RNA sequence: UGCGAAAGCAGUUGAAGACAAGUGGCUUGUCGUUCGUUAAAAUGGCCU
């Protein structure tokens, strides 16, 4: 459990286009 | 629900690499300037267009040759007191003259010799030469008025492409080979070497590739010419004793055009890395020692130059190039490092490409000899026609019904009628002869089956008559032969709406087929639209000021909101192009531009380029988030569609930081 | 459910370590990703799991880091420049905090190497 | 249905081929090439756009 | 492969024919923490047998 | 003269050039110091281009400058890199394009057609 | 890792010989070496594995999100809608 | 910025002036400007 929480948290550390058509809406 | 958008980016149309362009009158420095100033551009699918440098550039005529024909050469023709004549090259060996009046080639002279390279006028505009592909380089002479052209002499053959020519005077003909050698050939009356060349300089070749001459230009003040090439080394001869007085590696690749001004201080030259540079000749110790300095360097481009042009006057002074990526690219002549540059679109929709229609929700998109037709819902390609008759396509109009097709080419114009079987089309070919006989400019569908036709020839008919009234030629009209020429025509319910580029538009009758016109216009009418609600008719000019009239003159809304324009409309630099009304207040007006889009009212009141001479005579709504602009319009009522436009090269890399 | 009330205390109130216990109730990666899938300013939570990790980083329970990991990895954009008033000092002592764990790992790996080796040398020294 | 369309539209297009020993080609309508001149010499102009697109530079 | 991954997020995300590479990277990863384990365990004994 | 930021010698030593900073930029001045033949100065806004008009301050920053012997080729060199070279006759530019960091030593040659410099890479 | 066995397994049948051995790092001091050579990266090989990690588990629930065009899509674009109608003179000359 | 171990420890963050731009005043930006605190962006890349 020590070795698997200390991969963890190691972890936890280092974790530390154009379609072509579409449908849109103006003002007025 | 606000009014809804598509941004529709279907249609793959694009106009093709335009390859040569030539101002139409002289620079003369000193001069104000005319006011027939045209520049004639000539891309690589054969359709040569025209443009006005005043009023922020407003493209006018376009002479459209069809499949399987280019341009890569053009020059024009202003003698004293006679029209405008464009000369130009195909790909093949005739040099043809168009006409400038509508649009067609009035003479087409198969020269004796080769296939052709490259024109160049005279001085004094009298003879003309061209410079074949079996060697030769041939004179044509070209005198009494237009129509006329006769084979003078071909001068002395050799055995080399001759790529570029260039006058010096009614006197010398430069012209650049491709073997590397630039020669001089001589051609002048009553002297005793005439067809015979002078010399054959040669510039600098390299071992792996054959460098050959891409194109020379002769300087008059320091008399000297400037050549370009295809290793870059844009080299500087003396024209006496025939040698070179200096030379530049300044190019990094092929050079393929270059210009100067009216006084040869300055020598523009661009190649095919885009790399367009400026030398200079201009403090008073230079010109004592007339020697050229590598003055100042600009990157204006994408892929590439393949041609430039330079003007001047003394309220206009401006450079025009552009290259295969198909824009094209305008800065300040005389101030290059200095001068704020100018972009233009690739497309100024004045002859408009993409029509719509607002039964089944469909629309209708002509490309080059090809239409494509789709609808709204997602969507379906419906359907792709192509002709194989029909060769140079024009505008092409769709009934107020999903039946009748008038597609325009001003040789042989077509009707088709459409069964809408679903999930594709049926089109059903209907013969129309006189249709199929006359020349067409303008399809507009008065009413759902008889339509009515402009011509090639100044007239107005009905198809399934109508009489104009003329009018008077101003020495302006005389100089280009277009200005009086009709160029719009709106229908709706038998009343029709004309205006020409003079600056004059008429009203015309249906029930009774008479003129009325009314002129009310100084510089050339871009757009109208007939107004039934209030029975106004509505033009916008090139200047970008909008007007309104009345028929049997003014609402008080068109004399005070013209001269007290929205911000954006005063500082407008891109013209308006297309013009309709909306659904729901049919006199409430949403017109458009290729680059922007204004919704106006009618009675919300509210509180470089060339400008020396006179005219060619002698709630609010702004967006502009779909600036790559092909055809906006209504599909139906809530909604709006926008057609967009959307997509090797030279590597000059970009420093990574 | 669990997800749910956790996410309506969350936006109710500052029952944060509640909302961690409602997660460790619901204790599902699938409820960890219902979480990131609700949107809000989600500020804070990162607060209390700061000073509940710099207090307890040798704490058995894998799901409430495990929770704020994935959130970190999955959020990881649109929290960086916008709190700097007490986040540097907190992120800075969570780091040295952190620290502790990538010092000690090759020697409790060299302790693990030490008793896996006695005892299968052991139970190699079997006695027939 | 997968290359008679191209075929006939070949063999209604191209110009008439040898009979007997001798061959014919045909005439167009004069109507035709009088608004468009030339045909672009595609055996040149290929030419001078391969050059622009040559290898040697990039 | 960290800076290119750092620098092409986004086009990882578009693009699918690099994906399996960033899977059996992941599992090349996960095969080499692996082996460098046991061999750290391996380093381990022999500090035993000294 | 009152204010100078950057002044450099002909290296002939019969002219000098300073500059001024006096608003309505700051300005150059080149002066002969034995007899009185040259005599000349104008704001620097002329000798910057409008592509340095609106961006950053490091092509503005004209960081080092040389006379020609005669007095008709003066050379600034501004600190992104670009050697503006201007005549003295009618203040007209020329671009000397290479140098992809700061200029700071520059120098004609004693006739007026070799420009001598080297930058921050030690070329 | 398939002679690893073979390099720990002779270390635990016969460990105590060598700890006898007055000698031993001065002898065995390429095998340790060649161990912490491959031992000493672990850190930044982490690294790797969590930058790895979160880069393709946001693209992977990102596409498990987005991925709704599985079945059947890139319609309107036909070639039997091109059909005879791209010819549209063939079929009026023929 | 200070210490210290290659890791981490404690703490900065202002005041004034000038100039410019944009809307007579008013908003925004630069400093070969002063005091005080220990506190990316010119097509431009290296010779025989």
């Amino acid at each position: 459990k020590q070795v698997e929480i200390a991969e963890r948290n190691t972890e936890l550390w280092n974790l530390i286009a154009l379609p072509t058509y579409t449908m849109e809406y103006l003002d007025i | 629900e606000r009014m809804i958008v598509h941004r529709c980016r279907f249609v793959d149309f694009t106009p093709a690499t335009i390859t040569s362009l030539a101002f139409s009158h002289k620079s003369n420095i000193n001069k104000l300037t005319p006011s027939d100033l045209r520049l004639a551009i000539g891309r690589s699918n054969g359709n040569i267009e025209i443009w006005n440098p005043r009023n922020n550039w407003f493209q006018e005529m376009v002479i459209e040759g069809g499949k399987d024909r280019s341009i890569e050469g053009l020059c024009w023709s202003n003698v004293n007191g006679e029209s405008l004549r464009l000369f130009s090259i195909g790909g093949s060996t005739v040099v043809t003259e168009w006409d400038l009046a509508t649009g067609l080639p009035l003479r087409n002279y198969d020269c004796n010799s080769g296939v052709i390279w490259s024109i160049s006028i005279n001085d004094s505009q009298d003879k003309l030469s061209v410079g074949c592909d079996n060697g030769t380089v041939v004179l044509i002479d070209i005198s009494g008025g237009p129509g006329v052209l006769e084979h003078d002499t071909i001068l002395m053959r050799q055995e080399a492409r001759v790529l570029t020519l260039a006058w010096k005077k009614d006197d010398f003909v430069i012209g650049g080979c491709s073997d590397g050698r630039i020669r001089i050939w001589s051609a002048q009356k009553n002297d005793e070497n005439m067809g015979r060349l002078l010399h054959t300089m040669k510039v600098d070749k390299a071992k792996k590739e054959s460098t050959l001459v891409w194109s020379v230009i002769y300087l008059p003040r320091t008399d000297q010419i400037a050549s370009g090439d295809s290793t870059g080394s844009i080299k500087f001869w003396d024209f006496q004793f025939a040698t070179l007085n200096q030379s530049f590696k300044a190019h990094d690749a092929d050079v393929l055009c270059l210009t100067t001004d009216t006084d040869n201080n300055y020598v523009f030259s661009a190649g095919v890395d885009r790399k367009i540079f400026q030398f200079s000749q201009n403090t008073n110790k230079s010109q004592k020692n007339n020697r050229w300095v590598n003055s100042s360097n600009r990157l204006l481009h994408g892929n590439d130059i393949r041609a430039i042009c330079a003007y001047q006057s003394k309220g206009a002074d401006f450079l025009v190039s552009g290259g295969v990526e198909k824009t094209l690219v305008i800065n300040s002549l005389t101030s290059f490092s200095n001068g704020n540059y100018r972009k233009m679109p690739t497309v100024e929709p004045y002859s408009k490409n993409v029509l719509v229609n607002k039964e089944q929700r469909l629309v209708v998109s002509w490309s080059e000899s090809t239409v494509k037709i789709w609808t709204m819902g997602n969507y379906k390609l419906v359907c792709k026609l192509t002709l194989k008759d029909d060769q140079n396509i024009s505008t092409c109009s769709l009934s107020p019904d999903g039946q009748v097709l008038v597609v325009g080419r001003p040789s042989t114009t077509k009707v088709f009628h459409l069964q809408p079987v679903g999930n594709k089309l049926k089109v059903t070919k209907l013969d129309n002869d006189l249709l199929l006989r006359t020349s067409t400019k303008l399809v507009k569908f008065i009413d759902n089956s008889k339509i009515v036709i402009c011509s090639c020839e100044d007239d107005v008919f009905i198809v399934d008559e109508v009489e104009l009234l003329e009018v008077t030629s101003t020495k302006s009209s005389i100089k280009v032969p277009y200005i009086n020429r009709i160029n719009h025509l709106e229908v709706d319910q038998n009343i029709a709406v004309i205006s020409r580029g003079c600056g004059v538009v008429d009203i015309l009758d249906l029930k009774a087929r008479i003129s009325k016109p009314l002129a009310r216009l100084n510089n050339f009418i871009t757009a109208v639209h007939i107004n039934t609600s209030r029975k106004s008719v509505v033009v916008i000019t090139a200047d970008n000021k909008i007007y309104e009239f009345n028929m049997n003159v003014l609402t008080q809304w068109s004399k005070n909101n013209t001269d007290n324009l929205p911000k954006e409309w005063k500082t407008l630099k891109e013209n308006c192009v297309g013009i309709f009304s909306d659904i729901e207040n049919s006199s409430r007006l949403w017109f458009w531009g290729a680059t922007w889009i204004s919704r106006i009212d009618f009675d919300v009141d509210f509180p470089t380029i060339t400008d020396e001479s006179n005219f060619m005579n002698d709630h609010f709504f702004f967006t502009d988030k779909y600036k790559p602009l092909l055809f906006v319009d209504l599909i139906s009522s809530n909604e709006l569609a926008i057609i967009e436009r959307n997509p090797k090269a030279f590597i000059q890399p970009k420093l990574v930081f | 459910n669990i997800l749910s009330s956790h996410l309506e205390a969350n936006s109710t109130e500052i029952l944060d370590d509640l909302m961690s216990g409602s997660w460790t109730e619901p204790e599902i990666k699938k409820f960890i990703l219902t979480k990131i899938n609700t949107v809000d300013h989600l500020s804070k939570i990162f607060l209390t799991i700061s000073k509940s990790i710099t207090q307890n980083p040798w704490n058995e329970e894998n799901l409430l880091p495990l929770w704020l990991k994935w959130l970190l990895t999955l959020k990881s954009g649109e929290l960086n420049s916008i709190k700097d008033k007490h986040t540097k000092k907190n992120c800075k002592h969570l780091k040295s905090a952190l620290r502790s764990s990538e010092e000690i790992l090759p020697v409790l790996l060299g302790i693990q190497g030490r008793l896996e080796m006695l005892r299968r040398q052991a139970k190699l020294r079997e006695d027939l | 249905i997968k290359t008679k369309k191209r075929k006939t539209l070949k063999n209604l297009r191209k110009d008439s081929v040898k009979r007997g020993k001798f061959r014919v080609q045909l005439l167009s309508t004069t109507q035709d090439s009088k608004t468009l001149p030339p045909k672009k010499e595609s055996s040149i102009i290929r030419s001078k756009d391969r050059w622009l697109n040559r290898k040697a530079l990039n | 492969v960290a800076v290119v991954l750092e620098l092409y997020g986004n086009t990882l995300e578009s693009s699918p024919v690099l994906q399996e590479l960033m899977i059996d990277l992941k599992t090349k990863v996960r095969h080499e923490i692996h082996k460098s384990k046991e061999a750290q365990r391996i380093e381990g004994m022999l500090q035993l047998l000294t | 003269w009152h204010n100078v930021i950057l002044s450099n010698i002909s290296s002939n030593g019969k002219l000098l050039a300073h500059m001024c900073k006096d608003v309505e930029h700051k300005s150059i001045s080149v002066v002969s110091l034995f007899d009185d033949s040259v005599n000349l100065s104008f704001p620097l806004g002329s000798i910057l281009s409008s592509q340095t008009q609106s961006l950053s301050y490091n092509t503005r920053y004209v960081s080092s400058m040389a006379i020609d012997n005669m007095g008709q080729q003066l050379a600034v060199g501004f600190a992104s890199g670009v050697i503006s070279i201007v005549s003295l006759a009618d203040l007209q530019i020329r671009l000397l394009k290479w140098h992809i960091d700061s200029v700071l030593s520059l120098s004609f040659s004693h006739d007026g057609s070799y420009l001598l410099s080297g930058g921050w890479e030690k070329v | 890792g398939p002679l690893n066995v073979w390099v720990k397994w002779c270390l635990i049948i016969h460990g105590g010989y060598l700890v006898s051995i007055p000698n031993l790092m001065s002898t065995l001091s390429s095998l340790h070496s060649t161990l912490k050579r491959r031992s000493d990266l672990l850190p930044r090989l982490l690294a790797l594995d969590a930058r790895l990690d979160c880069t393709i588990n946001k693209f992977k629930t990102l596409n498990y999100e987005a991925g709704d065009i599985h079945s059947s899509e890139p319609v309107v674009e036909e070639d039997e809608d091109d059909v005879e109608y791209n010819e549209e003179l063939d079929d009026a000359g023929l």
